Order: C-alpha cells, then structure tokens, then sequence
C-alpha cells in the first residue's frame, strides 16, 4: 500500500520514487485521550489494520544442495515401503507444491537415498510459518546428462502489521505500538471520520519535531484541494509563515485559520474542550 | 463537577471490588455549592480520594 | 444464562445498599446509557462503571442506594426505564418518517 | 507549484523509454562505480 | 500496488473510482480537485485514496515468465 | 424529576434530507448518553455479510494469495441481512456451513492474447485482462435456491477492480459470506460514516448591525447569517449550515461581540449505509439490537 | 510441471535426463503451480 | 526574492455533510 507523499520536495520527483512508494499518508492528531501512549508509543486503528493498513511480507529464500563420486541421493521416491501423510506438501518429483502451508517442522524437500534406501525428508526449522512462492530446478552444464543436485526454493511470510513494530514519519519521531483500539472507542470528528493514528503531543516540547505540525497543515491542505506543496526547505521567511500560508488555504476551504478540528470523545460521546489539532503525515 | 460526573470520577479509581479500600464501602462529601445546582471541585475529588 | 450477570459479593453490603455487579461482554455502549438511566433515580446513593482492562471484555457496574431498597431492584428499574427509552425514541422515529 | 503527475507516470508504465532512458539525474548513483570500471579499458592506450 | 477497497479511515469503497477518475483526466481534461467532488468523495481521509494512489500493479504484470517475451 | 412520560412530550426528531445511502436527521431534546450508544451500535454491533473463508485453487498472477482474498472480503455485497441465521464455531466446517447461514460466490477467469494493431491498453491488446466485482457469480445451493431469485447477490460496487491479468495467468476460487458484528472485524460494518455533532448556539449579544454584519455573513457560510435590511436585526436565518471554526475569533472587532456556545440537546445523525440496508432500516435495528439488550438483561436470573 | 526460464516452453521431465530445455540451451527451469485446495481468509 | 505562489482558483467541500449546495 505504498503512497507518494503529498508533501514532497522537488527532488522527490527527479529520481522518480514513485516508481518504489516507501510509506504513504494516515490521518494523524495529537490527543492525549487514549492514555496508553505515552511520550514515546502510538496507537493504531483496529479498522484501519483490519483493511491493510502498512501491510507487508517477507521472502526467505533457502538453497537445498543435495548428496552432502557416484551419486545416491535422488529427488523423490523408490520402491519399497514409506508412512503417508506427507504427501500433502511434496510431490511425486520430489517437489514441493507451490503454494501450501509450510510451518515449523513440515517436509520441504524429500531425497531416496540408495546406500540406505530410504526416502528422508529434510525439515524446516524456522521462526516464522512461511508459503511457498516458486521454486528454482539448477543442473550443471556438462557434455554429459547430469541430474540435478541444487533447488533454490523461495519463501513468503504474511507480515500482518501487530504492535511493537517501530512505526514512524520521515521527521524522526521513532514510537511503537501500545495496543490498537476499536474504531467506536476512538474519538470521532465532526465529519465522522476517526484519526486511526494518534501521536503523544507531550513528546514535542522534548523531541522539538514542529515538522510534523507544519507538514500536517500542508498534509491536510494538500488533500482538500488535491493540489501538492512542495516541502523544498529554506524557501520561506519570517515574513511569510507556511502556518500562514497554509492557514489560508484551509480558511477558504472551510476549515479553520489554525488548523483545529473540534472532535468527540468516542467512550463518554461529549465535546471536549477546545479545538483540538488533526492532519496527514507521511 | 456535577452530581452525575464527581461519582464515575470515583468508581472508576476506587474499586471497591478489586480492594483499594478499607471501609469496604465508600462514601460521599457534600457538595461545594448547594444553590441553585449543586456542583463540585477538583480539590475535592481529589480530597474524597 | 449464568455467564452473562455475575452477583459477586467482593464488595456488597449486608442490607445491600451498596453493591458491585460483573457483567461480560459489555462496554461503554451499556455502561454509559444505564448509568445515566440508574443515576436519575432519587433513591441511588452512588453509581458508576469502572472497565477492568481494555484488553479484556468485562465491566463491573457500581450501585449503592439508600434505605427502603435494595440495589438489585434499582438496577431492574434502569432496565425497565431504559428499554421504555428505546421505546419511545424508536416508536416515535416510526410515526416521524411518515409526516415527511 | 508543484504538481505531482498520475497520467504521466502511469504512462511510463505502460510503454517503457524505448529510447534514450527517462529520468536523466539518477545517473549519478552509480556514476564513480561505472566511470572506474569504465576506464580501465576505454580511452588512448587501453 | 493494487488500489485499497473500503478506505481504511471512512470506509467507502475506492476501487470501483480509480478507472473513472483516470478517464476524468484524460478524456475532459479535468483538474485534480474537481474530479474527486464530482466522482463523489467528499471526506478528505477518502480523498487521499485515490488523489494518492500509485498504482504500481500495471508495473508488475511486465514481466510474464509464463510466456515467451 | 424525570419519568418516561416526561421525556416522551419533550423528545422529537426533524429531517434534513431523505436518500436511499445518506441520511440526515437531528434527534432534538435527547442526552449524549444515548446518542453515543445509538452511534456505538450502528457501527460495531450490528450484523453485516462479508467473505470470511475463501478456498483457491490456483493463483498464478503477480497479487498473492492472502492479498487477494482480503480484497474479495473487502467487496461488499448487496445482499438483505436477516435471511440468514449465525454459523456455530466450534462445530467442524462439514456441520458449520449449511444452506441457511452460508452464502457460496465462485470467480474463474483465464486471460489470453487478442491480436491487435499495436501504448495499447489490456482491454483491446488481451481478453480478460481487468477481474471486475461483477465477475463474482454467486451460486445458490442447499434448501432454499429460489429465495434468492428475485434478489440476486451482487456486489454493491460491481465496478470494484479486484486483479489484473495477463495471458497464462488464470484464477478460480470458491468463496463463503458470513454473518459478522462491526466489532469483529471491518468488513462487517455496513455503515461508512455514522457520527453526530451539536448545533452551534450563534448568540448575539450586541448591535452589529451595520457593515460589521456585511463582514459577519462573508464569515460563516452563507445560508446561516442574515439580516432584513442594512440595519434593526442581525440574525442567523439556519443554525445547521454553520461550521464550529472560530474564525470570526481572530477579529479584533468580533473577538468579544460574540461567543459559540452549544446546545446540549440538539444532535444530527448522518448515516450512509454500504447498499446491504437502507439508512433508515439500519437505525431501526441498531436500537432493536439496544432494546434487546436490555431484554437479555431484564429477564435473567442472578448468581452468587 | 516445469516451464523454461529463457524460451517459457512449458514441459516435464523424467529421470535419468539432464537439466536441459528440449527448446533452448538454458540450465535454469522452474516449476509451475498445481491446482489443490487451498485455504484461505479474508484477512 | 518570491514570497510564495499561491493557489489558483479555488472553491470550499466542508460541513454541512447532508447537503453540499
Ligand atoms: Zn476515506
Ligand atoms: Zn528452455
């Protein structure tokens, strides 16, 4: 699910990032209410994960060489007697299905051996379940037939997106997840959407990120009006604030001049006490 | 703090079930302003507690 | 049911004017709306819901009252006013779509 | 001032630069690494 | 990659909206802001799901080792 | 003192606009108790239909597997609710579904090559490139085969855009729709946005009137101040147009003249069903499911 | 069950066979997917 | 030196949710 960020610098475009999106934009306030983050954590909507949410996978891929010079070890099965139930993962080949389930403990790749005749399974031992994706055949190039003796298997492992995992923005704001709430008990805005992030705002007077303000007032600004600000530093001045310039453009869209949205609180269901400050981050 | 507030303020931290207590039941102050609506204060939802 | 209500005497009285009750599988939804419903009653003392952690699906429901009445016949009273609530919000929501 | 294209880029997309490469800039990456390679056998003498 | 159905913070389904909102801005010659009102997102947290999308699956389905070139 | 019959003669309800998806009407003189409740059912404890297991069989495009099955239970359905009772989980898949709870949508698609004169979009370079919503065929079994006839399962969305293909690639899948509340998971909300404000209480406390009012109605939208002439009035023609922005705060002249206040009592509902039910049938429930609540409650023994 | 990585001519191949495509000189083959049941969730 | 270029022709999508005009 990787966005190009709304707010980007000139440069962004030059090498073409988009081509390979590293992040992407989350509605983001700073509020206090939840209570279990605290000056380093952050909480993640339940809705907001249970659609795909920073989703993201793995690839482990493993080299099997076989026969540790006449050759006994040999890809698949024989003749004589062998238990069932592993079947379900190999094949008659001595391959493995592309696709199947394949957790700690389960045949990957099963060899007959003719010193022993028996057909012994190579396990897989590892820390996560992983599937099977695709898996490469290699022979060595000779005058004369030579069977294969080296598989490259490939892995994927589903990476759902749980807490602990160090979430953060391109200002350097590095937190965690403490745990992901529901969406009915998240504090709802006027319009009814729910922030499905929301950052500690005790950790600003410490970890001095105004960024993450200033960006989330372009954030915002940007997405009303579809129309992207480009971040470029070192181009304003005191004279023309980008909180100003900013301001303006939520102002006339209807929104306020400082960017605050008033909200609800989603346990209680009653305003809270002051306009309280919203926006997109990457 | 109004009489519906000033007490979940209180059964929410006391917890008289789980044991934070000793008197096994616990009991309310009067009120800071009786007319014409009763009303509370922090300094005394925190002297309760 | 015997899971749904749990009468657990950790914290109730003798007479009872005051009690806790433990009710599984609730939340703000139930927890805001009858004590708003319970705490209108001249006769309660102290009322309030307190949740045991997030993390869990529990919520304990705090009731005193004063004499002349327990505080299990309290909370059948918020039920009862409770659900002549939703009746009298939803019967009128019925007869209201009608006069568009 | 600065648009941020979704017709241009999706185009590249659909039909690769068959001729010279597009984004002229992103040669410097590899730059020194290729020119050093590079000149161990191009230029006068080998 | 692929275009996010049932935007995470509203709700509303996008992926019905991705081909519209490119004909929008080939065959009318339309602007950014104006496509998204007229093909119906209002909310600023749906707004950004297709105004932000890249659409990098076309980019995928280059390579088809299921078939010669 | 408060009592039903007092509530009863004090509760009532106005319509801003009628839809067959959105909904807007302003529940007046009732308490946020109940409006967080009524906003809290229609959004995590009401029932939905959505994709819970899926079984493939083969998947050779470049969107995996899990990928793929997330997005079709992504998909909504515009199937009625209440046709259809609750699985049991802990009864094995044989005896969990059968014909009145489990609802079986199919998906097969094998793309191939169309020559064309050569840029070219897949639609007229390839057959079968782009895998729509209305590809899913739903497939009646069990009992009952003729309940569904006259309303077929289809996607809400049948634009929905699922996967795109190439040739050699091909896809077919067997997928089951379930029952599920909103705080299960959130395939299982069947309302986008459901959410209540209050109404902005705009009092006036000293005579604006004058080209200070001609600079008071540029502020707020413009169907909310208004005036009979130049002078001897500044009201507020409609108190819901408004938005609660504080803009007129940052005015020297109309920092004090002024103050948003809040009524305590006025909410508006804006509901905006996903196309299983209507907007209207979703609150009805929604406060069926509340009064059930109740009675599950009411009618039950106490332990210990 | 196997298909070219160069020439992507789908063909098997039995025992006592070198590693080589019946169509292109090639020493690299990969291994198409097989139609099973799969299960899933939407999740 | 240039302060800023500001937008062009802009227009207002805000509360008010059940009716835009
Ligand atoms: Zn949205
Ligand atoms: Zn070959």
């Amino acid at each position: 699910t990787g966005q190009t960020p709304i707010v980007k610098a000139n440069l962004y475009d030059d090498y073409g990032m988009d081509n390979f999106p590293n992040g992407f934009n989350a509605v983001v306030a700073v509020i206090s209410y939840t209570g279990y983050d605290m000056d380093d954590a952050m909480i993640i909507n339940k809705s907001a994960d249970e659609r795909g949410f920073g989703y993201g996978t793995m690839y482990k891929t493993e080299k099997v060489d076989l026969a540790l010079d006449p050759i006994t070890q040999h890809f698949g099965f024989g003749n004589d007697e062998w238990p069932k139930e592993w079947l379900e993962k190999l094949d008659e080949d001595g391959l493995p299905y592309i696709g199947t389930y394949v957790e700690e403990g389960d045949p990957i790749c099963a060899y007959f051996d003719d010193t022993l005749n028996k057909t012994k399974i190579k396990t897989y031992h590892s820390s996560e379940p992983a599937y099977i994706e695709e898996v490469n055949l290699i022979g060595d190039e000779s005058n004369k037939f030579q069977e294969l003796q080296t598989v490259s298997i490939k892995y994927r492992i589903r990476r759902t997106p749980q807490i602990g995992d160090k979430f953060s923005s391109r200002h350097g704001q590095k937190g965690v997840c403490s745990r992901k709430w529901p969406t009915i008990d998240m504090p709802f805005s006027e319009t009814g959407i729910q922030p499905d992030i929301i950052i500690n705002p005790h950790a600003f007077p410490s970890r001095m990120t105004i960024g993450m303000f200033v960006e989330s007032l372009a954030g915002k600004a940007g997405a009303l009006h579809g129309i992207a600000q480009d971040s470029t530093p070192w181009i304003f001045n005191e004279d023309d604030t980008p909180a100003d310039y900013f301001g303006e453009q939520l102002a006339k869209a209807g929104y306020n001049y400082h960017g605050n949205e008033p909200m609800y609180s989603g346990a209680t269901g009653e305003e809270l006490r002051a306009d309280i400050y919203v926006g997109v981050v990457y | 703090f109004t009489r519906e507030q000033y007490q979940q303020y209180i059964y929410g931290c006391i917890r008289p079930e789980d044991g934070h207590t000793t008197r096994s039941k616990i009991v309310t102050l009067p009120p800071t302003i009786f007319k014409p609506y009763p009303l509370w204060t922090g300094k005394q939802i925190i002297t309760t507690v | 049911d015997r899971e749904k209500i749990k009468l657990l005497t950790q914290a109730t009285s003798e007479d009872g004017t005051s009690a806790s009750f433990q009710i599984v599988e609730e939340d703000h939804t139930l927890g805001n709306a009858l004590r708003y419903v319970i705490m209108k009653n001249p006769d309660v003392e102290f009322c309030g819901y307190s949740i045991p952690h997030p993390s869990e699906n529990l919520l304990n429901i705090r009731i005193q009252t004063y004499g002349e009445t327990t505080a299990v016949d309290a909370l059948q009273k918020g039920l009862k006013d409770l659900m002549d609530l939703c009746d009298v919000v939803e019967s009128k929501f019925t007869e209201k779509i009608k006069s568009m | 001032t600065a648009d941020f294209r979704t017709l241009e880029r999706e185009s590249r997309f659909i039909n690769p630069p068959k001729d010279k490469s597009a984004f002229p800039l992103l040669q410097e990456a590899v730059q020194p690494h290729i020119g050093s390679f590079n000149a161990l056998t191009e230029g006068p003498d080998g | 990659m692929i275009v996010p159905v049932r935007c995470f913070s509203c709700g509303k389904v996008v992926g019905d909206k991705w081909e519209s909102y490119l004909n929008l801005l080939q065959e009318d010659e339309l602007d950014e802001g104006t496509a998204l009102s007229r093909l119906g997102l209002k909310r600023y947290c749906c707004r950004r799901m297709i105004l932000t999308h890249v659409d990098l699956i076309e980019k995928f389905l280059r390579y088809n080792p299921l078939e010669k070139r | 003192e408060w009592n039903v019959e007092k509530f009863k003669k004090d509760f009532e309800v106005n319509i801003s606009s009628l839809d067959a998806r959105e909904a807007n009407f302003d529940l007046i003189n009732i308490d946020t108790s109940i409006a967080n409740a009524f906003r809290r059912i229609m959004i995590s404890e009401v029932p939905s239909v959505a994709a819970e297991y899926v079984y493939f069989f083969n998947n050779t495009s470049v969107i995996q597997d899990e990928v793929l099955a997330h997005r079709i239970g992504l998909v909504p359905l515009k199937v009625d609710p209440d046709m259809l009772t609750w699985v049991d989980s802990n009864l094995p898949d044989d005896e969990k579904f059968t014909d009145e709870n489990t609802i079986v949508l199919s998906l097969n698609v094998k793309c191939t090559r169309n020559p064309d004169a050569p840029s070219t979009d897949p639609k007229e370079l390839y057959n079968n490139a782009h895998v729509y919503a209305r590809d899913l065929k739903f497939e009646p079994q069990g009992r009952q085969s003729t309940t569904f006839a006259d309303c077929p399962v289809v996607p809400a969305d049948p634009d929905i855009l699922l996967a795109k293909l190439r040739p050699g690639q091909e896809i077919s899948l067997k997928a089951h729709c379930i029952l599920g509340i909103g705080g299960d998971h959130a395939k299982f909300s069947p309302v986008s946005t459901a959410s209540y404000r209050l109404l902005p209480q705009i009092n006036i406390l000293q005579p604006i009137k004058g080209e200070s009012a001609r600079r008071f109605q540029k502020c707020f939208p413009p169907g909310v101040i208004g005036i009979d002439e130049g002078s001897d009035e500044a009201y507020v023609k409609d108190a819901r147009k408004d938005t609660v922005s504080r803009e007129v705060l940052r005015y020297e002249e109309f920092a004090d003249k002024v103050k948003l206040g809040r009524v305590r009592n006025h909410f508006i509902f804006n509901v905006e069903s996903a196309g299983a039910m209507t907007p209207e049938e979703i609150f009805f429930k929604s406060v069926r499911i509340l009064k059930n609540k109740a009675e599950y409650l009411k009618n039950c023994p106490i332990t210990q | 069950k196997y298909i070219c990585a160069e020439c992507s001519s789908k063909l098997s191949l039995s025992r006592t066979d070198a590693v080589r495509c019946k169509d292109c000189g090639h020493r690299i083959l990969l291994k198409a997917r097989t139609k099973r049941l799969v299960q899933f969730e939407a999740r | 030196r240039k302060d800023v270029p500001k937008v062009e022709g802009l227009k207002l999508e805000h509360f008010a949710t059940g009716y835009d005009a």
